[PDB]
């Protein structure tokens, strides 16, 4: 028993991506662009609209993260977007 | 208000009268609908399928 | 319930043959097996992730 | 056994082994009380026989052969309306697959 | 919590008596009328800022340049009625 | 077989896969540094644009 | 051959959608873009899908006033046909940035 | 009550009590605190009124969101008084160019 080795002695206990991407398609964009109103359109916008929403979802995210930290709460809540959407000129009803 | 009221009031008859159409028409479709399969003509049907 | 097995037809029914075959491991698979199964070993016994 | 045995298997190809039938007539038992069956026999011994048997004996001693429902695995979704494509053929079929369109 | 569908419920229900109501339209006229009175509110707090000193008027005022006036003159002369019955 | 086995698993195969997870780790944590820098220097310019 | 010249089902698509008032967004690539975003400023977020809904609404409110904005700016000149100079003659009319 | 001495029926005294939280003023104007309750309440009779006609025009019993999207936007004084601010699961009018078609 004592002599000799062998595995009997269940273990000790060790440890044993988050880079993302943005998303978005071509086809929402152009599901977008008919409930615009537009009948035709050229192949450069797609980079274009990708750019408007990389220039406004992340101003009203940072002015919410700074709202939701000065509220001392730490969590995200539907309520703290309608603080955003208010001093950004455009507000947003039902929540 | 009154314009869209008299609106909706010509909606109303619209609707009206295209139930009593469809009605008729669900009435001629059921008179030449198939009636009575029967025995002798439901395999007769059948074995044309066949 | 209805249930009938083979035994209603039977005058023509080729039979079932059962075998088992054991086969060896090879060598570098034989280290994958280890490492995987001394490391989960030692993870799952114990603390982990 | 309670069970009354007398088919009309009319416009059917083929004719049950002698096995089948007694499944037919337990059927028609199990119709003939408004109860609900379990063919759970040895796979491979012909259910879809026995079923559309079924279906055919109620199509022709019984003037209702109304929209029924065969709900299947993907694989067999061909074999099926085949399986009385070759066998009784006076049933119409209809397959439900292959995208909104069609 | 004292919600405001009650209110709501019953000035649609004395203009219309059989039109219906939905959730997502609840809380549409909720926060539309908590959000124009802040705004009418606060209007009337900068309009008592305006005068050199610490009623009714101030209100009524503000009603009057922050809305359109077809419905302003509307607005104001209703709310008077409305104080002239609860004065006695 | 142990002493063998034994040696290859101080080897190892695991342990590539953990230097390959240490090195995408790394250059994560490299690329979001540089995200934030670069983000950090826009709001500055954007700040002191206006 | 049913196919049609290029725009005869333009018109009809497109009076299909504005009829429609669904959300123009698949919800998953939105949570996957709202959430590479968000996670460059503070772990342990903990988003509530409401709020998520919310930006959803939000910018597709946004990116629909813009692009019927910038129709109207390119049906100014000649053309049907919309180029980065609308889009960009759109942005910086109302001063946004 | 005050409200139906005063032939309102929105509360009063809510808005009353959210006023003094508010503390816009130390002595708010209690000549006629519910004047700014009456006003609203005459917008909303406007609102709710443009809602359920909208709401009537499509048949539909219940106040969908659009109906009262349309009912708001439709109005020009409306659209002035609140175009800022849009509405959850709203809509846009159809605004098809005349020149636009072929
Ligand atoms: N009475 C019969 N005549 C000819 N073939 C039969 C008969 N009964 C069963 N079979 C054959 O047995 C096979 C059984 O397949 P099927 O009945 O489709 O499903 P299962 O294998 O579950 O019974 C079929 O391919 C069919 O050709
Ligand atoms: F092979 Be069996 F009859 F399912």
């Amino acid at each position: 028993s004592g002599r000799g080795k062998g595995g009997k002695g269940l273990g000790k206990g060790g440890a044993k991506l988050r880079d993302n991407i943005q998303g978005i398609t071509k086809p929402a964009i152009r599901r977008l662009a008919r409930r615009g109103g537009v009948k035709r359109i050229s192949g450069l916008i797609y980079e274009e609209v990708r750019a408007v929403l990389k220039s406004f979802l992340e101003s009203v995210i940072r002015d919410s993260v700074t709202y939701t930290e000065h509220a001392k709460r730490k969590t995200v809540t539907s309520l703290d977007v309608v603080y955003a959407l208010k001093r950004q000129g455009r507000t947003l009803y039902g929540f | 208000m009154e314009n869209t009221m008299k609106v909706y009031e010509k909606l109303s008859k619209a609707e009206k009268k295209r139930k009593i159409i469809q009605e008729r028409i669900r009435k001629h479709k059921e008179q030449e609908s198939q009636h009575m399969l029967t025995q002798e003509e439901r395999l007769r049907i059948a074995k044309e399928t066949e | 319930l209805l249930r009938r097995l083979k035994a209603d037809v039977e005058k023509q029914m080729p039979a079932k043959y059962e075998h088992i075959v054991y086969c060896k491991l090879s060598k570098r698979q034989r280290f994958l097996y280890d490492d995987f199964m001394s490391r989960a070993q030692t993870k799952a016994t114990l603390a982990s992730g | 056994l309670s069970v009354v045995d007398v088919p009309v298997p009319s416009l059917l190809r083929g004719n049950l082994r002698t096995y089948q039938k007694q499944g037919l007539n337990w059927l028609a038992s199990l119709y003939n009380n408004h109860t609900n069956g379990i063919l759970a026999d040895e796979m491979g011994l012909g259910k879809t026989i026995q079923t559309i048997s079924l279906l055919a004996y109620l199509a022709c001693e019984k003037e209702n052969w109304g929209p029924h429902l065969i709900v299947v695995p993907t694989s067999v979704l061909l074999n099926w309306e085949m399986e009385f494509k070759r066998f009784a053929p006076g049933f119409k079929v209809l397959t439900y697959y292959g995208s909104p369109q069609q | 919590k004292e919600t405001y569908s009650s209110y709501i419920y019953k000035v649609l229900k004395q203009t219309h008596p059989d039109t219906g109501i939905s959730q997502k339209s609840m809380s549409i006229l909720n926060s539309f009328v908590n959000d124009i009175f802040e705004r009418i509110a606060t209007e009337a707090s900068k309009l008592a800022a305006y005068n050199k000193k610490s009623s009714a008027r101030e209100i009524q005022t503000a009603v009057r340049l922050i809305l359109p006036g077809e419905l302003a003159k509307h607005a104001v002369s209703e709310g008077t009625r409305a104080v002239t019955k609860y004065s006695s | 077989l142990n002493d063998e086995l034994v040696l290859h698993n101080k080897d190892g195969f695991l342990a590539r896969q953990e230097f390959l997870q240490r090195v995408g780790s790394a250059e994560d944590e490299r690329y979001k540094e540089l995200r934030r820098q670069q983000l950090a220097q826009q709001l500055q310019q954007d700040s002191e644009a206006s | 051959p049913h196919r049609y010249k290029p725009g005869t089902v333009a018109l009809r698509e497109i009076r299909r959608f504005q009829k429609s008032t669904e959300l123009l967004i698949r919800k998953l690539p939105f949570q996957r873009l709202v959430r590479e975003i968000a996670q460059d400023f503070k772990t342990d977020l903990r988003f509530q899908s409401s709020a998520i809904g919310a930006l959803q609404e939000s910018v597709e409110a946004y990116l629909v006033s813009l692009f019927e904005d910038t129709n109207l700016a390119a049906i100014h000149a000649k053309r049907v046909t919309i180029m980065p100079k609308e889009i960009q003659l759109a942005r910086r009319l109302r001063g946004e940035r | 009550s005050r409200s139906a001495k005063a032939g309102l029926t929105f509360p009063v005294g809510r808005v009353h009590r959210l006023l003094r939280r508010g503390n816009y003023a130390q002595r708010i104007g209690s000549g006629a605190p519910v004047y700014l309750t009456a006003v609203l309440e005459y917008l909303a009779a406007e609102i709710l009124e443009l809602a359920g006609n909208a709401a009537r025009d499509n048949k539909k019993t219940r106040i969908i969101p659009r109906h009262l999207q349309l009912a708001i936007r439709n109005d020009d004084e409306l659209n002035k008084l609140l175009g800022n601010v849009t509405i959850a699961q709203g809509g846009v009018l159809p605004n098809i160019h005349q020149n636009l078609l072929p």
